[PDB]
């Protein structure tokens, strides 16, 4: 009622997401209750949008948030390694095996794959500031993300982080990383060979009164904000608006920026000064806002303090994509970092998973700078062809009944590698000698020999099978796959100790 | 229809083993069966089994025919070979309607499975002369622990081994046994036995004729053998034929193959950890569907586990490593569960008991892989 | 996925033990079988109540077959043999469904099988038959007719078996079941009134109602050829009378002094009744239309041979006999015929109201004369009265590292065994109404007493009073080979339960 029960959707959604994952998966299209389309590949959106009815595959779709907190990336990687797990521990179950043995397996196994990353780590090469070591982070993430295009999404990237980097060479010590660093606005319409990185960022909202540029003045200022007796609050507010108005323009203060209700009477002076004001700041804007341009939210209405104010070097609120839009664009000399990127794209659906593929490159850059190091692994399946001959090694090495688990557990690497076959249609089991034959009977006296040297790349190449990854550049994080095998153990072993449901006043 | 036409054949046959996986052994469960006109039939042979059913499912259909084909070699523990052509099906699940392996390539892979469990079974191979009386003795008495007639067999089993070798001798040795003529008196005691040598109907010893209450008794001295059995009640004289006129079988696999294997399902267990070792050295494609040979292979040694109430998780863990390490010659006892070796068990079969077995499992096992579906309605 | 149909199998088979749980001990009480006709028939025989009774649940079916082979082992009380199995299986859901595997406990009650006959073998006790002391005679009969009949039918039915039994005796032991066969069965009186008749009695007579209905010396006489002619109209009955001649010159020839003795007439075709009347002046009883098979039973007994013609006649070939009487009831004659010249088969005379009551006594003296017959054919006897219930179950219940035999799993199907056989006596007790815990005290406990007294005593279990009694005393007996083939052929028939994984459904369609 529950283990058959729960493998039934296990395969359904392990199928799933098998195609999701790698340079030839797929997408998937969800709709909801209110009719909204979402087109994602990422297995952490799909499941969060759809209704499951199933509580015990549940445990699988929570799991998800352990691996966006820590990382952010190789979800789809977690739920095929995951799902597989509990797809090859079903023949254990009907030989009459207690998942006492089972979970211990798992745990046993599991502390010799981390001690196995430490000795088959690679590529250290330590460079934070190289325009190069971004390009060799954001390519690998075609596999599960976006594939499209890595040519200019890698370049503006690139050129975004540097732009953003703190510098600080040599040891700095740099503390709070800066995740919102990076934004990407969608445009409707055009190709990507029209986008392009500004200094600053970029938002979409629209000019009203000016639309002049004003970032021509030298050093300006701008500043921050948090019958007869009808007329007596009339002309009260007219006369107060009008004293604390031209004492914002007699400071020459070109912008500002209102972040509560403005009514007619305020709008009517700013044509006549020239002051440029925002419309309705969100709350993420607001904070974004302040931080950067490093002035105080004033809440009184008259003239604030001309001390602390905003200061942007140079800003133009001419077209972009083809409509007038005042933008918050910056130079990096005067001011902090937090620039963006625009995007130009005809599908709207396609812009997102361009936005999903930024915000992971984003992760790439926090398992560099929080820990010691992000290190590297062989990318394209060649890290799982790597621990399938260490874990059978260690069958032998610890004789009983965990044997049984260690060989499942290793033949449940072979997901990884027919993933590849299974979206570009070829036959697996072609491909699946060419993958033993990079490490033949054993490994040769050489260092770092065709097994680890090469890997598994098909456009042409499938006859053969193997293709160096290091001109290719194609690598696996290291953070990303310790997480995996983490949470995949604690999802499975998770369900095997689910006994039975129950349902409180309901 | 297709591949699901193929899973429900794979099942038909699991239902069928599954059956008879406790009909093996001195240890042997028995079933009961209820047809729809009321009869029952309860025992522990499988043969009665498979003929009385009519099954639904097209594919057992073939078991019975395959069931008379091993009875009419031996006919005693070779039902339960069927679990070997059952558990092949089983384990193409995770290859065949999920790797979609093709069937030809699992034949192919069967074939060199087929070419190298023969010569694992000349491994295992033990010679032993057949001059010996006593030796031939305790060979027919293997079959016979499994009845109530043990103690009886002393006066019994020594009529049977003496007959054969007269119409056995040699020409090779191939020679027909079937000239002997036995004949069986019912009533009397199981002790009392008729030794003559000659035809029943030069320089003749003498000439007597006996009183009996079905025929007389005559001699013809030639320059041919006949036995006169008398069994200990009425209806016994069924299952004297079985522990006797059946149990030439071992009289006639000892000429053919002379050398011994383990006996009561202990000598599966050296061929399942020889043949993982030998697919190591395949490193091919089809090395896959070539080891996973070996996992239906210790599925037949657990009937005996499931028959001794052990586990066989935990059991074989030990078992298993006495084969591939210490020597091919331990096995496995039936009764008690036990880890006790062939050699002090005092039980031996002829090679050519798994050979059959292997043999009519594989060609069964292949035949059953090229059926792509199944149709009904023909109206022939 | 492993079997579990054992449990529901036996579940279904548990019904046939309860409604056989009344049947056990002269205190139960009898089940009545009706069909369509109208017939209705009241006995406790195993065999007639198992055929008749349909179960839904085919198990319990086959199982009732298996009941065929206890008649000429037990033949009376074939309950207890079911009633054992019924909390053998039970006692085997408390270990198998809990892990236990069924072939390894079946090992443990086949070895205490083999060892129930050992510890029985100088349980039993043997006395001497040569004597034939009537003391031991009379408790047989009563550990047979107290579990049939009632304690009025018991004194009626005793001296007829028991001058049944010594009526087939040899110094070697030479005993036919086929010597005695023939039992009138008729409707009249009561069934408290028949009687043990000392000859044979066949159920034909004369025509002639004036025929002496009291003879002290008859001579038998077989004839074959008719007395009346058939066909071929004077000349016919002149050939009769040329008969007869032969037959007065034999009555004379004979005792031609006193007329203190007769002459009996079998003939198989009918007589005329106008020749019969010169049989009245020489008091010469005729029959007709007698079967070949009570023809038969005449030459043994009455000594008699069938002659063709009666033109040759010698009082060699004529038998004799002590005692002869007849009776006339309705329209069908009789004639009781005792004291013959071999008058070693008797006959049975059972009178009732209809049949209904007839089948109780038929039943009963058929088998009890053949259980007291195992007494005189094997000399051991096995103390009845519940008294090797609690000595089979105690002697398994202590072994400890004296004599154990099993290890594990196998060691408890020996302490399941001696459990199983306490069922029946709490059974017996129960069908009366009695707490069979309080039983036990004054029972079991009474053993263990008597074994610390260095002697060797076997209590049973009185029913009419609820406490422990003497077996010899009250004398409640039962022959060795009977319960020898009931306890091991019980565990037999309850293995192939045990034996059974699964009830699959399927077969000829």
């Amino acid at each position: 009622g529950q283990i058959i029960k729960s493998i039934a959707a296990i395969r359904e959604l392990h199928q799933m997401c098998l195609t999701s994952m790698g340079p030839c998966g797929r997408n998937k299209i969800i709709v909801n209750h209110l009719g909204k389309i979402i087109i994602t590949n990422d297995a952490a959106t799909m499941l969060r949008e759809l209704d499951i009815v199933h509580p015990a595959v549940k445990v699988l779709v929570m799991a998800t948030e352990q691996q966006k907190i820590d990382m952010g990336d190789g979800t789809n990687l977690v739920m095929i390694l995951a799902g597989e797990l509990l797809n090859v521990s079903e023949k254990l179950i009907s030989m009459g095996l207690s998942a006492v043995e089972i979970i211990q397996g798992y745990n046993m196994a599991r502390k010799f794959t981390l001690k196995e990353l430490d000795e088959m780590v690679v590529g250290e090469i330590t460079d934070k500031n190289d325009k190069n070591e971004l390009l060799k982070m954001i390519k690998p993430v075609i596999s599960s993300k976006k594939y499209g295009s890595e040519d200019i999404l890698s370049e503006l990237v690139s050129e975004a982080v540097s732009h953003v980097l703190p510098v600080a060479q040599q040891a700095g010590e740099i503390p709070y990383f800066n995740v919102d660093s990076i934004r990407v606005v969608k445009i409707m319409g055009g190709s990507l060979s029209n986008s392009t990185v500004i200094k600053g960022m970029v938002f979409n909202r629209e000019p009203e009164g000016h639309v002049k540029s004003l970032s021509e003045d030298k050093k300006h200022k701008v500043a921050v904000f948090t019958a007869q007796e009808m007329l007596d609050f009339s002309k009260g507010e007219e006369k107060q608006i009008d004293a604390m108005m031209k004492e914002i323009a007699d400071m020459g203060v070109e912008c500002i920026v209102a972040g509560a209700g403005v009514g007619e009477l305020a709008l009517h002076y700013l044509n006549r000064y020239g002051i440029l004001v925002l419309k309705v700041p969100s709350k993420f804007e607001l904070r974004r806002l302040c931080r950067v341009c490093g002035a105080t939210p004033l809440p009184r209405l008259g003239a604030p303090t001309p001390e602390e104010l905003g200061l942007v070097e140079t800003v133009k609120t001419m077209e972009i994509g083809g409509d007038r839009v005042t933008v918050f664009k910056q130079e990096q000399g005067e001011i902090s970092r937090t620039s963006t990127i625009i995007l130009r794209g005809a599908t709207q659906n396609n812009l997102d998973d361009i936005e999903r593929a930024i915000d992971d490159g984003v992760a790439a850059v926090k398992g560099l700078m929080k820990p010691s190091g992000g290190k590297l692994l062989p990318g394209a399946g060649a890290t799982e062809i790597e621990l399938i001959s260490r874990i059978t090694k260690y069958g032998e090495r610890t004789p009983g009944l965990l044997q049984l688990a260690i060989k499942q557990f290793a033949v449940a690497f072979e997901v990884v590698p027919r993933t590849l076959a299974e979206t570009a249609g070829l036959d697996v089991n072609e491909v699946l000698p060419n993958l033993y034959a990079a490490h033949n009977v054993t490994e040769p006296g050489a260092v770092k020999t065709d097994h680890l040297y090469k890997g598994v790349d098909i456009d042409g190449e499938s006859d053969e099978g193997v293709k160096d990854i290091r001109e290719e550049n194609i690598y696996d994080m290291l953070a990303t796959k310790k997480f995996a095998i983490n949470v995949a153990t604690e999802a499975a072993t998770t369900v095997l100790s689910i006994d039975q449901i129950i349902m409180a006043k309901k | 229809t297709g591949r699901q036409a193929q899973i429900s054949n794979i099942t038909a046959a699991k239902a069928v083993a599954d059956v008879i996986r406790t009909c093996l052994g001195p240890k042997a469960m028995l079933k009961m069966l209820l047809d729809p006109m009321g009869g029952l039939v309860l025992t522990n042979d499988g043969h009665a089994i498979l003929r009385e059913i009519d099954v639904a499912h097209p594919a057992a259909k073939s078991m019975l025919e395959l069931s008379r084909t091993q009875d009419e070699e031996v006919g005693d523990g070779t039902t339960t070979v069927i679990i070997l052509a059952g558990e092949i099906l089983a384990q193409c699940a995770p290859y065949l309607i999920e790797k979609n392996i093709h069937p030809v390539i699992i034949i192919q892979a069967l074939k060199k499975a087929l070419t190298d469990a023969l010569e694992v079974i000349k491994q295992v191979s033990k010679p032993v002369d057949v001059e010996n009386d006593a030796a031939m003795k305790k060979l027919i008495q293997a079959s016979i622990g499994t009845k109530y007639v043990i103690h009886w067999s002393e006066k019994m089993c020594e009529l049977a081994l003496d007959a054969v070798k007269t119409v056995r001798k040699d020409l090779f040795e191939i020679d027909i046994k079937r000239y002997v003529r036995v004949e069986k008196i019912p009533g009397g005691d199981v002790l009392d036995s008729r030794v003559l040598k000659g035809v029943l109907l030069t320089n003749c010893g003498l000439f007597k004729v006996e009183m009996i209450g079905d025929e007389y008794f005559s001699f013809l001295d030639n320059c041919a053998c006949t036995i006169m059995l008398r069994g200990g009640s009425k209806d016994i004289l069924n299952e004297i034929d079985r522990n006797l006129q059946d149990a030439m079988a071992v009289a006639r696999n000892v000429m053919l193959s002379p050398s011994l294997s383990p006996g009561g399902g202990a000598t599966e267990m050296a061929v399942s950890v020889k043949l993982a070792e030998k697919a190591k050295q395949l490193e091919g494609i089809q090395q896959w569907p070539y080891q996973a040979v070996a996992d239906a292979m210790e599925c037949i040694p657990r009937t005996l586990i499931q028959n001794a109430g052990g586990d066989p998780i935990r059991l074989l863990s030990q078992l298993r490593a006495k084969h591939a390490q210490g020597n091919f010659t331990t096995g496995i006892d039936g009764d008690k569960g036990k880890i006790v070796d062939m050699v002090s068990y005092g039980i031996w079969e002829p090679e050519v008991i798994k050979q059959q077995s292997v043999k009519t499992a594989i060609e069964s096992a292949c035949l059953l892989l090229r059926v792509d579906d199944i149709v009904s309605g023909v109206r022939k | 996925r492993r079997d579990a149909a054992l449990k529901v199998n036996v579940t279904s088979a548990e019904g046939l033990q309860s409604v056989l749980e009344t049947n056990l001990g002269p205190k139960g009480t009898l089940k009545m079988l009706v069909d369509g006709a109208g017939n209705i028939k009241l006995t406790k025989d195993g065999k007639v109540l198992l055929t008749e009774m349909q179960i839904q649940s085919p198990t319990a079916v086959l199982i009732a077959r298996a009941a065929a082979a206890q008649d000429e082992i037990t033949g009376d009380g074939t309950t207890t043999v079911v009633c054992l199995v019924g909390e053998l299986l039970r006692q085997a859901h408390r270990f198998i469904q809990e892990g236990v595997h069924p072939r390894i406990i079946t090992d443990g009650f086949e070895i205490a099988r083999k060892e129930s006959m050992k510890f029985l073998d100088e349980f039993k006790i043997s006395k001497t038959n040569l004597s034939n002391d009537r003391e031991f005679l009379l408790q047989v009969a009563r550990s047979s007719l107290l579990t049939k009949v009632d304690a009025d039918l018991t004194e009626v039915l005793t001296p007829i078996v028991t001058d049944a039994v010594l009526s087939v005796y040899d110094a070697q032991a030479d005993n036919l079941d086929l010597h005695m066969v023939e039992i009138m069965q008729m409707q009249h009186l009561s069934p408290k009134d028949t009687t043990f008749i000392k000859g044979l009695v066949l159920d034909h007579g004369g025509r002639h109602p004036d025929m002496p209905t009291r003879v002290k010396n008859a001579y038998v006489l077989i004839l074959n050829v008719s007395l009346e002619y058939e066909k071929t109209a004077a000349s016919e009955r002149k050939f009769v009378d040329a008969k007869l001649k032969k037959i007065i010159d034999l009555k004379n020839e004979v005792c031609g002094m006193d007329p203190d003795k007769g002459f009996v007439i079998i003939n198989q075709k009918g007589i005329d009744p106008m020749s019969l009347d010169v049989f009245a002046k020489h008091n010469i009883l005729a029959l007709r239309r007698a079967k070949r098979r009570n023809m038969e039973r005449l030459q043994l007994v009455t000594g008699g041979e069938a002659q063709n013609s009666v033109e040759d006649l010698s009082p060699q070939i004529l038998g004799f006999s002590g005692l002869v009487y007849q009776e006339t009831i309705g329209e069908e004659k009789f004639t009781y015929v005792t004291e013959n010249t071999d008058p070693k088969s008797c006959t049975i005379l059972i009178k009732g109201s209809t049949h209904y009551a007839l089948a109780q006594t038929k039943d009963a003296v058929r088998d009890g004369l053949r259980a007291v017959a195992n007494v005189l054919k094997d000399k051991n006897i096995i103390p009845g009265a519940g008294a090797f219930y609690i000595a089979l179950s105690r002697y398994l219940r202590s072994a400890n590292m004296n004599k154990l035999g099993a290890k594990g799993k196998t060691k408890t199907g020996i302490e399941a065994f001696a459990e199983a056989l306490l069922v029946i006596p709490k059974t017996l007790v129960k069908n009366s109404g009695f707490d069979p815990l309080d039983v036990l005290a004054m029972v079991e406990d009474e053993l263990d007493d008597a074994q610390d007294s260095d002697e060797t005593r076997y209590v049973g279990v009185d029913l009419n009073i609820g406490d422990s009694c003497d077996p010899t005393i009250e004398g409640i007996w039962d022959s060795y080979r009977v319960l020898r083939n009931a306890i091991t052929g019980a565990t037999g028939i309850a293995s192939n339960l045990l034996l059974c994984d699964e009830l699959l459904r399927a077969g000829r369609s």
